[PDB]
């Protein structure tokens, strides 16, 4: 009972409930 | 002359030996084949070359066997 | 990637003249000692070689990998 | 794989023993080897006295000497290595 | 089942090849 | 799994997310950790793929640029993953399950079937571009056998006729029954159940002590 | 054998909410809380205690799996990565628990992390499984909206953020330290082991994996103590288990039923009887393909727990039940699983990547008789070449069905080998 | 401090923390079989043609993976090690192309020898073979890539010690194949440097093709002039004309590499 | 048969020669293939082993029945690859009946 977009625009909304990622500190890998 | 010409030339030192003693496969038709994947015994098994499979699987390019120089059109 | 061959000294003499032959054209060499390579165990006993027969010598110290860290969970390292 | 026969390994070892002990003087090294076959090493000086034992020995006989030879290891002090085989 | 001698030669090419001198005079 | 370019696919090939779909690619980047966005190809060459099936050259070159990675980085995951389709697919990409669990209870069959009324044979597209088959492997859901994932549908413990019918409704008109067609409720056996008929029980119910 | 009072998964085939709403009604997140507060430690002594053993296809015990990363922070923040790939075929054990009582697996996860410090875990449900994540997605939306996750969950200081990450369509992707690859972005190629994941995991820091049944079950262990759970098994083989049966077999479902229960019996209570009798059974595959699968005399007289199993020489593994009756070329079953894991492994091991694809050519001439009989065990010497040499268990698992067939169906290859000899 | 002592079949050679399975056959001198490890390029398992077996253990090591531990003894010339090698290259045969001599690492292959020393005397691949598709990689180096044995040396070397990063594994399977997914020559100084990293001579020089034969080469070490680092190398000299100028290494000046101007 | 001179220079019969009789020298023909640019058997250093025949990996190099090929003068004696070519032309029927008896033996 899902469009395409279902998963990633509630990952969208999710982002409403979390902490700032933390970081390795460097500009890449 | 030769295969790889060779001409000992007109002033080179060795061309002196003759006075007076003397000194395909584009030609073949392309094996057509089904197989994305064929061999190449070379004809005859034992009597050929060491069997190798050639990848006819881009027409682009007609797969030659590195023994016979035979294409093959996919 | 064999180090089998890098294992006893050998000492060769310097290269010489090889010109082309002209009826078939293989090379040609004048000098003897050309393919000569003696194999010796130490860099000791090779000196002593030279010396005794009277040749000139000129040793190259033996150059070996110098040992490296590697570690497979070293490249996992996102940081590094 | 080859038909060694052990029999003949310690037989030939026991030998090696015997020439040892005979002539402690020259005999540097003696060992029988896996293809069963004896090589005592003896000093230069030994020469004379280690054959002329092996010649004459009743319990020795090694009456006729097959080859004499002298490979040349160039690494080694002492260049050649003069081999004398015995039957 | 029911003057012609062969005359070696090396059949390679030149090899080494030298540089032409220019045959503009300077 | 090499490209060639081809006026229907090469870099040419115009691709850039949606501003709709550009918002939805840094929702993926911050899922992942900070500092960290090439974790997030995968998500995201997913989402080229949601814009468009054919995902070509060009895409992927678009996919490198926007998480900067190496372009080849993406090249190496869309090559191994079958989730990702280099090729076009057609509307529905009908994919059967053709391994044991399937095998037994004749997915053949049902293969056979779909290629009949698709008049086309496994891994071969419509010229309506409606539909492409597929012979796919276990997609997980073995308790219903008979199986054919259809862009997600995932449908279940389908005999042929129903296959046909599904590819009825959607050769014209909507969508069938997403999931199984079936008696049996979800994985539940097949003529009811034997299991759970208890009411579940209270929250606390012989909770340890402490 | 096990009550329904006695059960770890009480949800399953639907018939209930798969919301929070239902999942409370149904008993979920009880004094989370007073969890958390009881200390990493106390949880780890339930699991231990408890016996739970890896619900994953090779069952670990699961306190020491999470112990390891139970070692001090070195300043990289410890993971949960849990695994909703259903990879293993025959396996729609997972499916289920995500689909219908997603909650229990987002507390599962939290209380996952209490144990071993992971600031967040991510989830890989397999890409497949489109309309499976959008539903847990949905859960773990509510569950952040009550509380019961993000910072301060359920109050108690403890801070996790779950995620959901797609899975591509790949059974490897399945591995322990591949899935930590595909998590990472690069190519899901199994790193190796050494380097252990609790030692350096996604991201390159503290990691561990579960099957998605070993997180679920962890809270109501924790809850309703570790040894009610003890007590249900034997021996380490202790716990509940979700076994499956799929094929020749009167009613394929995914029953739930307590572990060490008789494979009769299992098939018998549930999944009603075998298909067309007891006595057309020409095999049993009891943990799926990668497990080697048992033929019908040895069968009934073992039944399924690990222990008991590796007995037998075959492995519980995802305890997936694949059933083959007389009516079946076992050749061309064993055959296409040959060529379920040639079209899936990664190929980055040489012994898999040649020898599976090896045995596929070799099977399919069996499959057809051409093949003479010395090839069979030809087959054998390839197998183990195989099994003890690949950097992963897949090269583990694709010798391992392949050694069955030999073992038990010796005769009956070499019967096809003689078939096509008489045709000539 | 700081010394594992292990003991490669009972020599006690007592070892830093870290080091190897493999380093420790190193020092006590002997030389574990090996396809995807190369000293200055990450370790990464793919050949598993190093598998040895430490004593008192259920299953045999990767040599260039496993760090070495306390009380280990890495029996190398075991009755099982030998099996763990006899049927490695069982498998790296069975898909090669036989073509030893069009192959012109004929001499200069570590897959023969190590198949000579660690392989056995017959193949029992009595099914049929596979073949990629050759493509251009440049104008340096011919990839008759029907030969790679997929060691990723390549990927690696163009990504650690050049900096590329442009060759990639593409695909999964026994058609995963180590060639550049879009046809994108491998621009770069350093790039001739796969030619001599790949065991294999699946990508080998296309100038020097089919000139010579490395047993009959002579071997002459020189100084590289065509640039001030003064790399070392070997000039390999046929009958009186150079055929290939290949690295030697020097530790300090250029370890095992030298540049594409100078080869 | 088809017209392809069977020499790949693969070089080994020059390596397996007892005399150092065979020279060869090879670069890739234009068509891409790998032939040989100088084949040189110095039949005076020859001592005819038979070991080239056996050798050759594609059988290009065979012993040929004839074994009446007394020369007036040294230089005939050495056979480039034109004169070899041409002797295989010449005695390839016979060469071919005698590879044909005898390979089931080799
Ligand atoms: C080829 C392969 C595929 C795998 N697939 C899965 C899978 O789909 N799900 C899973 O839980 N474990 C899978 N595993 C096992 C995991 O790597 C890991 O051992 C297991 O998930 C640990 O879970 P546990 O500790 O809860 O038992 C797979 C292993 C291999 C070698
Ligand atoms: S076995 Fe080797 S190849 Fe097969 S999956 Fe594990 S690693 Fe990749
Ligand atoms: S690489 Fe070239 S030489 Fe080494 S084996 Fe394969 S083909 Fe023969
Ligand atoms: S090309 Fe040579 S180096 Fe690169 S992978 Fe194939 S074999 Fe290893
Ligand atoms: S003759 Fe036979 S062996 Fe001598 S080079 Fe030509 S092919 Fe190789
Ligand atoms: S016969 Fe062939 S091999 Fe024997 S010597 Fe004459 S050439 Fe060399
Ligand atoms: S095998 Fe088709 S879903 Fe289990
Ligand atoms: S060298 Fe040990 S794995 Fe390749």
């Amino acid at each position: 009972d899902y469009n395409t977009y279902t998963f990633l625009d509630l990952n969208l909304d999710l982002s409403k409930f979390r902490l700032p990622q933390p970081s390795s500190g460097r500009e890449s890998p | 002359i030769t295969h790889t010409g060779q001409v000992y030339d007109e002033k080179d030192y060795r061309r002196v030996r003759f006075v007076d003693r003397q000194k395909l496969i584009a030609q073949q038709p392309v094996n057509e084949v089904e197989h994305r994947i064929i061999a190449c015994d070379g004809g005859g098994g034992a009597l050929g070359h060491p069997k190798v499979y050639i990848n006819l699987d881009k027409e682009t390019k007609t797969g030659t066997c590195g023994y016979c120089g035979l294409q093959f059109k996919q | 990637s064999g180090v089998n061959n890098t294992k006893k000294w050998k000492m060769e003499f310097d290269t010489r003249e090889r010109w082309e032959n002209p009826l078939m054209g293989w090379a040609s060499t004048a000098d003897p000692l050309s393919n000569m390579v003696l194999t010796f165990s130490a860099k000791e006993d090779a000196i002593a070689f030279a010396e005794k027969n009277g040749w000139s010598y000129d040793v190259e110290e033996k150059k070996v990998p110098k040992p490296k860290s590697k570690s497979y969970g070293a490249n996992f390292s996102w940081n590094k | 794989v080859r038909p060694r026969s052990d029999v003949t390994h310690k037989q030939l070892s026991a030998f090696g023993e015997y020439v040892a002990e005979i002539l402690p003087k020259y005999v540097q090294q003696v060992q029988v080897s896996c293809l069963d076959e004896l090589e005592i090493c003896i000093h230069p000086d030994g020469v004379i006295p280690t054959l002329t034992f092996l010649r004459d020995h009743t319990n020795a006989q090694f009456k006729s000497l097959a080859d004499l030879t002298a490979v040349d290891v160039p690494t080694r002090q002492n260049r050649f290595e003069i081999v004398y085989n015995l039957l | 089942p029911t003057p012609e001698q062969y005359v070696p030669y090396s059949t390679t090419r030149k090899k080494i090849h030298e540089w032409v001198p220019p045959s503009t005079p300077y | 799994f090499v490209h060639r370019d081809t006026p229907e696919n090469n870099p040419d090939t115009p691709f850039d997310f949606t501003p709709e779909n550009y918002k939805r690619i840094e929702a993926i980047v911050k899922n992942y950790p900070e500092g960290h966005q090439a974790a997030a190809v995968l998500p995201v060459l997913d989402l080229a793929q949601r814009q468009n099936g054919w995902l070509p050259i060009s895409a992927m070159n678009k996919v490198a640029e926007v998480l900067q990675v190496p372009p080849m980085r993406v090249y190496e995951v869309a090559t191994f993953y079958t989730m990702y389709n280099r090729k076009p697919v057609g509307k529905y990409h009908i994919q059967v399950c053709t391994t044991t669990p399937c095998m037994l209870r004749d997915s053949d069959s049902i293969l056979e079937t779909l290629q009949r009324k698709l008049g086309i044979k496994v891994g071969e597209t419509t010229p309506d571009k409606l539909f492409t088959l597929i012979e796919v492997e276990c997609l997980g859901a073995c308790v219903n056998a008979p199986m054919v994932q259809i862009n997600d549908n995932y449908y279940e413990d389908l005999t042929p006729k129903d296959i046909e019918e599904i590819i009825d409704e959607l050769k014209a008109g909507k969508v069938p029954k997403p999931g199984p067609r079936s008696g049996r409720f979800c994985c539940e056996p097949a003529g009811g159940l034997t299991s759970l008929t208890e009411p579940p029980k209270g929250p606390g119910f012989g909770v340890q002590a402490g | 054998s096990l009550k329904d009072e006695d059960r770890i998964f009480t949800n399953l085939y639907g018939r209930h909410d798969w919301r929070l709403k239902g999942a409370l009604r149904r008993g979920d997140w009880y004094k989370t809380k007073e969890i958390l507060l009881k200390g990493p430690d106390w949880i780890l002594g339930e699991m231990k205690t408890s016996g739970l053993r890896g619900r994953g296809g090779a069952g670990f015990p699961t306190g020491l799996k999470w112990s390891f990363m139970n070692k001090p922070s070195d300043g990289r923040p410890k993971y949960l990565v849990v695994n909703a790939d259903e990879g293993e075929p025959g396996t729609c054990k997972d499916r289920e628990i995500m689909r219908h009582d997603p909650h229990k697996l987002v507390e599962g996860c939290l209380v996952g992390g209490r144990a071993m410090g992971a600031r967040a875990a991510y989830i890989y449900i397999r890409g497949e499984f489109y309309n499976e994540a959008s539903n847990l997605q949905v859960a773990i939306r509510e569950a952040y909206e009550a509380g019961l996750i993000g910072k301060n969950a359920c109050g108690s200081d403890y801070d996790f953020d779950v995620f959901v990450v797609r899975g591509a369509g790949a059974y490897i992707c399945g591995e322990e330290t591949a899935l930590i690859e595909s998590i990472e972005g690069k190519q899901g190629k199994p790193r190796l082991k050494p380097p252990f994941p609790a030692d350096v995991g996604v991201f390159g820091c503290p990691t561990t994996v579960a099957n998605v049944e070993t997180v679920a079950v962890s809270p109501t262990i924790c809850r309703r103590g570790g040894t009610w759970f003890a007590g249900f098994g034997r021996e380490r083989n202790s716990g509940t288990k979700l076994f499956n049966i799929s094929g020749h077999v009167n009613h394929p479902c995914t029953v739930e039923e307590e572990m060490s229960v008789p494979l009769k019996e299992l098939i018998e209570k549930h999944a009603g009887g075998v298909t067309g009798g007891w006595d057309n059974l020409l095999a049993v595959i009891p943990g799926g393909s990668s497990t080697p699968l048992i033929p019908k005399s040895v069968c009934e007289t073992v039944l399924m727990d690990f222990d008991a199993l590796v007995q037998a020489q075959t492995g519980l593994g995802t305890a997936a039940v694949i059933v083959m009756d007389r009516s079946t070329d076992i050749v061309k079953a064993i055959a296409r699983l040959i060529e379920f894991y040639k079209h899936e492994s990664c190929g980055q091991c040489t012994p898999c990547r040649e020898g599976v694809d090896w045995m596929n050519k070799v099977m399919a001439r069996f499959v057809k008789g051409d093949a003479r009989p010395a090839e069979i065990d030809s087959l054998w010497e390839i197998s183990k070449q195989i099994e003890g040499h690949t950097i992963c268990a897949l090269g583990d698992g694709a010798a391992w069905p392949v050694q069955g067939l030999i073992r038990h169906f010796r005769p009956e290859l070499e019967d096809r080998m003689q078939r096509f000899a008489q045709q000539h | 401090s700081n010394l594992i002592e292990v003991f490669v079949d009972g020599q006690s050679v007592m070892v830093e923390p870290g080091t190897t399975v493999l380093q420790a056959c190193e020092k006590v001198g002997m030389q574990i079989p090996r396809f995807c490890y190369h000293e200055r390029l990450s370790v990464a398992g793919n050949c598993r043609m190093c598998l040895v077996e430490i004593e008192k253990a259920p299953k045999v090591v990767a040599a260039c993976a496993m760090p070495v531990m306390k009380g280990w003894n890495i029996l190398t010339n075991s009755e099982k090690s030998k099996k763990a090698r006899e049927g490695v290259m069982e498998f790296l045969l069975a898909n090669h192309p036989l073509d030893c001599p069009i192959c012109d690492q004929g001499g200069e292959c570590d897959l023969q020898d190590q198949s000579m020393m660690f392989g056995s005397d017959r193949s029992r691949f009595l099914e049929g073979k596979r073949a990629v598709e050759d493509k251009n990689i440049g104008p340096l180096v011919k990839t008759i890539m029907t030969r790679c044995i997929q060691c990723t040396r390549c990927i690696r070397f163009a990504s650690e010690i050049a900096g590329v990063d442009d060759l990639g594994t593409t695909g999964r399977g026994n058609d995963m194949q180590v060639g550049t997914y879009i046809e994108k020559m491998f621009m770069s100084e350093l790039s001739g440097n796969v030619i001599d990293i790949c065991p294999v001579g699946a990508l080998t020089s296309k100038p020097y093709a089919f000139t010579a034969r490395p047993w009959e080469t002579r071997k002459t070490e020189s100084i590289d002039v065509m640039d001030a680092v003064g790399s070392n190398i070997v000039v390999s000299t046929r009958t009186g004309e150079v055929m290939r100028i290949l690295p030697r290494m020097h530790e300090d000046i250029n370890e095992e590499w030298i540049s594409d101007k100078t080869r | 048969p088809s017209g392809e001179e069977r020499c790949i220079a693969c070089k080994l019969c020059e390596a397996i020669c007892p005399a150092q009789a065979i020279t060869i020298e090879a670069e890739p023909r234009a068509d891409g293939s790998r032939r040989t640019t100088r084949y040189d058997i110095d039949m005076t250093k020859c001592i005819y082993c038979g070991f080239c025949q056996e050798a050759c990996p594609v059988d290009a190099i065979v012993e040929g029945p004839n074994f009446e090929f007394s020369t007036e003068t040294h230089e005939e004696l050495l056979y480039n690859k034109e004169k070899l070519l041409n002797n295989g032309d010449k005695w390839e029927a016979e060469i071919a009946a005698n590879i044909q008896a005898d390979y089931l033996y080799r």
